[PDB]
């Protein structure tokens, strides 16, 4: 329900070091940080955010008593994020001249949580550190640091200038090209994360650039989705208690644009008045008292013992109709705007086993279940598929709605294979065969017998929001200036690796010549 | 508006069932027509339909031609029209037809072709398509009158020139139905098989009752320049329950709805430039011109930008986001496309790879990465095209569309259980086909709506096919149920009522040596193993305690 997040940002001198063409660590961190705060603000989440800074020229923090935890500043204490925080990140806050002890910052960051959460109720306390691990630090605190993080249940994440031509946010620095100090800091970071989450913990160390094309900064604070309880039934004598979760559901712009007066900028003054009148000439006006409804039925017009003739459903359900070869239920038929994952009711070992049987039973015979789905009593029944999905950590059925006959639009199309008019030449075929090879967005790399996606579009966030948020913000801070251009790192993440573009050139050229194309 | 004339052969053969528990070709024909009528009404389509029989005894056509009866002229589908056609369904309806327009009569297709060609002219609207669908189980109508047979071929040839197209819904006849004896030089342009069952006839009719309608046409740019035009089609589209319309209570007439916004204080009607856009976040108001609300969505210009090719394996079935579209070449805009497109479809199929593109429908809309999955053509036994050739445009979700899920512990079933479930799965096997179920609600709605438009006593409560045939499933399952429960449900079940791991990892990752000595002690204290005062000691120990 609520999360307390501390953004511990390195602002030290080396953060400003700028290599020709490449944004400096400070500028990248500033970008990632703003991406986080923007989201929290325009989304209206009530997660509280504190911002710590280490490397500031001065010292402003609760633990500074005695020339300690120096150059660490708690720029912002725990509290909802507002535009005043955003404006502080762009303008106000700038790069420092000093180099604070990175673990000291962490401790100060931990202290903000600990003390400032007492009177409140948070479900998750999380800390995000952005730094280049460029300077010295005392390992002496590690002891207390770890143990406290564990006892207090504060989770952690690190964002660095590298990973474990440069395009910010693209899909393209040797651990040899980093300083030795950086290497030493990284070992302590790597350790700390291993002690907190083990192996997987290493996946909590990101690079600023990859963070722009991921939602990883929001990972530890996403609001779990509630389950749907129901009985998967086979016949009227077999019953299995299940729980369904929206696995896939398109995220949409939530807030809407309110129409206001160009000057008062108020809504009250504005009012839409929808009136009715005779459609054909002699356009007389009509009165509500004198207006009925009714539906069309071809040329017929029926004024619609009436509503009382609406479909009557037995209500909520998830009953099996039958099973069948998976191959017969083709993906091109999938419909609806969601994907449900069905599991056995929580803490019901019996059901767990019951469902497991079914799941494996389907994966084996290579079949699937055609089922009737009904969310609640008022819901319109559905017919869809439930197919097995087995993994390392769990097992379940993926439900996806199928079509009703009236949804089918069957148009015939001319075979292009048997077309003597269009059949491509051998010169043309190999030409394309060449292109496809060059534009491969995958590679049988590393674990030799393994395939690696080079362009995981489903790991990229919808460029829709960051765009919108950017604009919204730019208007809040710069009311007079016109909306800004899309940010490069957003364009860079929506484009494929540079390799692909390169390898494609020549092939494409040949394909240009070999395939004539002229507009009618 | 598209026009469609349904031409039905009323010869005596058409009323003889081919010795099966199947219907007579006439009956099939009639019923497939009531279907197309009802189909059009459901999708609220504005197409024009007509009904014409030939080879009848009586006649009714503009120029009193003989043996030709025009039951219904080109017009929109209505309750009464369907009711009328329905009066000729079934055996009893066959008599009704026989009596009214006695079958088995002389005739000549030219005269018939003319009447239909004529029903079009009479139309007072503009028509996007002019087709005639001929239902006949007679393959060589004028094989004995080498003159009529000639007028008919000519007359047909003329219709094509006028833009009128005829499709042959040939029905079964003893011995088969040779298309090459006549209709060969008559139909417009392998061909469909002869229909002997109402099931295949409808499938054949449905496959031609409508004409290709693209959702749009876009530039599928392989790069800035190399571009081909394609048509985007939506083969699947949730059929909605049309909303009611408002009527002038006295004349039950449609009523347009104007919408006028205005300033309340000055009573003045507002123009688009007298209002700006707003959104508030806390104590912060943000104002943008309407032009800007749209400006901030603009990325690519409309089209399909190629991003590369990815092995179909990486595309996941459970990664569904929204219905898929169909991509076919649009030779009309950019000539040569059908070729480039065809090559791609051929190579993507060979390489089992889909083409990844940044899709943008209309202007000002965020892009979406989609997968153009290669799709091979497929025809069934009746030569009906089940799956067209081209590309399945598949939407891929953005990170925001994925909702991750926490898990409890995995509790797997035993091979004996999977066994019993497998058995159950097979007893309930069946062949799924996309046209299997009708929408319960839509049916109910329109069925009632019909009954009412026909001042009928009451409506026809449809039969929900989407419901599970319980008694059946039960019977077919036998003891398997009770035998399955035994394997999984305890007899008293409420069916309806520095841990070793960590440290072992630090060693593998070489981070143990980065431990402070206090951390090292506590660790050795926990395994109460013989330690030291030095770090290397504690280090050697702990490592040895695990690995050595």
């Amino acid at each position: 329900n609520k999360a307390a997040v501390v953004l511990c940002m390195d602002v030290g001198f080396t953060m400003s070091n700028s290599i020709p063409g490449i944004e400096s660590p400070f500028e990248q961190a500033k970008k990632v940080i703003t991406m986080f705060v923007q989201r929290q603000v325009f989304a209206e989440n009530k997660d509280e955010i504190a911002l710590v800074l280490f490397g500031t020229d001065g010292t402003d923090n609760p633990l500074s008593g005695g020339d300690q935890y120096q150059n660490i500043t708690v720029h912002r204490h725990l509290m909802l994020p507002d535009f005043d925080l955003l404006e502080d990140i762009e303008s106000k806050i700038q790069p420092g001249s000093q180099q604070a002890d990175f673990l000291d910052a962490l401790i100060v960051s931990m202290d903000v949580i600990q003390h400032e959460t007492i009177g409140k109720k948070f479900e998750k306390r999380h800390i995000e550190i952005f730094t280049d691990l460029s300077s010295r630090f005392s390992k002496s605190q590690l002891d207390i640091i770890i143990h406290s993080l564990k006892k207090c249940d504060i989770s952690l994440q690190f964002f660095l200038p590298f990973s474990l031509p440069f395009r910010l946010g693209g899909h393209g620095f040797p651990l040899k090209g980093i300083t030795e100090q950086q290497k030493e800091g990284l070992e302590i970071v790597k350790m700390v994360m291993i002690s907190l989450e083990g192996e997987d913990g290493l996946d909590e160390i990101y690079s600023f650039s990859e963070s722009l094309r991921k939602l990883c900064v929001f990972k530890k604070i996403e609001r779990h989705s509630i389950h749907w309880p129901c009985r998967l039934t086979i016949g009227s004598n077999l019953s299995i208690r299940i729980a369904a979760y929206k696995s896939i559901l398109q995220e949409r712009v939530k807030k809407t644009w309110t129409v206001v007066d160009a000057k008062t900028l108020k809504k009250e003054d504005i009012q839409k008045e929808t009136v009715y009148c005779l459609n054909d000439d002699d356009e007389t006006e009509v009165l509500k008292e004198d207006i009925i409804q009714g539906f069309r039925y071809g040329s017929d017009i029926v004024p619609f013992d009436e509503e009382q003739m609406k479909y009557k459903s037995e209500g909520k359900c998830f009953s099996v109709l039958g099973f069948c070869k998976s191959s017969q239920v083709q993906r091109r038929f999938f419909m609806g705007n969601q994907v449900l994952k069905v599991f056995a009711a929580r803490d019901d070992e019996a059901a767990a086993v019951a469902l497991s049987s079914l799941i494996h039973a389907l994966d084996d015979l290579d079949m699937v279940a055609i089922v009737r789905y009904a969310y609640d009593k008022r819901a319109n029944p559905q017919v869809g598929v439930a197919f097995p999905h087995i993994k390392h950590n769990y097992e379940c059925l993926v439900y996806v709605q199928l079509p009703f006959m009236e949804d089918l639009r069957q148009y015939m199309f001319s075979s292009l294979k048997n077309s003597k008019k269009y059949a491509p030449t051998e010169a043309q075929l190999n030409a394309v065969d060449a292109l496809i090879d060059s534009m491969s967005l995958a590679k049988k790399d590393e674990k030799t017998d393994t395939l690696e996606d080079l362009f995981p579009t489903t790991k990229i966030p919808n460029p829709r929001f960051q765009r919108l948020f950017q604009c919204l913000l730019h208007r809040a801070l710069h009311p007079r200036e016109p909306l800004p251009p899309i940010q490069q790192h957003i364009w860079n993440m929506l484009n494929p690796p540079a390799e692909v573009t390169t390898k494609s050139q020549i092939p494409l050229s040949k394909i240009k010549t070999l395939f004539p194309l002229i507009e009618a | 508006r598209d026009s469609l004339i349904f031409l039905v052969d009323a010869s005596k053969a058409m009323f003889e069932s081919q010795s099966e528990d199947e219907l007579t070709p006439f009956d099939m024909s009639i019923q497939c027509i009531q279907s197309v009528y009802i189909s059009k009404i459901i999708s609220s389509d504005r197409d024009l339909l007509a009904v014409v029989f030939y080879g009848t005894e009586k006649d009714k056509n503009s120029v009193n031609f003989k043996n030709i009866y025009v039951l219904q002229e080109l017009d929109n589908p209505g309750a009464k029209r369907i009711l009328e056609l329905d009066q000729f369904k079934g055996q009893q309806g066959q008599k009704r037809f026989q009596d009214m327009m006695g079958h088995g009569s002389d005739y000549s297709l030219s005269e018939v072709l003319w009447v239909c060609a004529n029903l079009f002219s009479d139309v007072q609207f503009k028509m996007s398509h002019k087709r005639i669908m001929l239902f006949t189980n007679e393959d060589n109508p004028h094989g004995n009158d080498s003159a009529k047979a000639s007028r008919a071929r000519t007359k047909a040839g003329d219709l094509r020139d006028t833009g009128i197209f005829l499709d042959l819904m040939h029905l079964k006849k003893p011995g088969g139905f040779d298309i090459s004896l006549f209709y060969r030089d008559i139909i417009s342009i392998v061909h469909f098989e002869e229909s002997s069952k109402l099931e295949d006839l409808l499938r054949k009719v449905r496959a031609k009752e409508t004409r290709k309608r693209a959702l749009s046409r876009l530039k599928l740019k392989l790069n800035k320049d190399i571009v081909i035009s394609v048509g985007i089609y939506n083969l699947v589209q949730k059929a909605l329950k049309p909303p009611p319309i408002k009527l002038y209570r006295e004349t039950n007439e449609p009523v347009k709805t104007k919408t006028r916004t205005f300033n309340t204080s000055t009573g003045g009607l507002l123009l688009p430039s007298d209002t700006k856009r707003s959104q508030i976040y806390g104590s912060r108001q943000i104002i943008l011109e309407k032009e800007e609300t749209e400006e901030l969505k603009r990325f690519d210009d409309p089209g399909l930008m190629l991003m590369g090719f990815k092995p179909l394996v990486l595309l996941k079935k459970h990664h569904y986001l929204r219905p898929s579209l169909f991509v076919y070449p649009e030779e009309s805009l950019v000539i040569g496309s059908s070729t480039l497109f065809s090559a791609l479809l051929i190579k993507c199929l060979e390489k089992e790879v889909a083409a990844l593109c940044r899709y943008t429908p209309r202007r000002n809309i965020p892009p979406y990465f989609v997968a153009l999955v290669p799709q091979e053509e497929e025809l069934d036994d009746q030569k009906i095209q089940v799956t067209p050739p081209g590309f399945q445009l598949v939407f891929l979700p953005f990170a925001d569309d994925k909702r991750k899920m926490p898990f409890t512990e995995k509790i797997m079933a035993t091979p004996e259980q999977v066994g019993k479930m497998k058995a159950i799965v097979e007893k309930l096997r069946f062949t799924y086909r996309s046209d299997s179920f009708e929408n319960p609600v839509l049916q109910q709605h329109f069925r009632n709506l019909e009954a009412l438009a026909l001042d009928l006593m009451e409506p026809e409560q449809a039969v929900d096919l989407t419901l599970p045939k319980v008694e059946a499933m039960n019977k077919r399952l036998g003891s398997l149920v009770d035998e399955f429960k035994e394997l999984v449900y305890p007899p008293d079940y409420n069916p309806e009522g520095y841990s070793e791991e960590e440290l072992k990892t630090h060693i593998s990752k070489g981070t143990l040596g980065k431990f402070t000595v206090p951390m090292l002690k506590e660790a050795c204290r926990a395994y109460g193993l013989k330690s030291g005062l030095k770090k290397q000691e504690l280090l050697e120990a702990l490592t040895k305690h695990f690995q050595d």
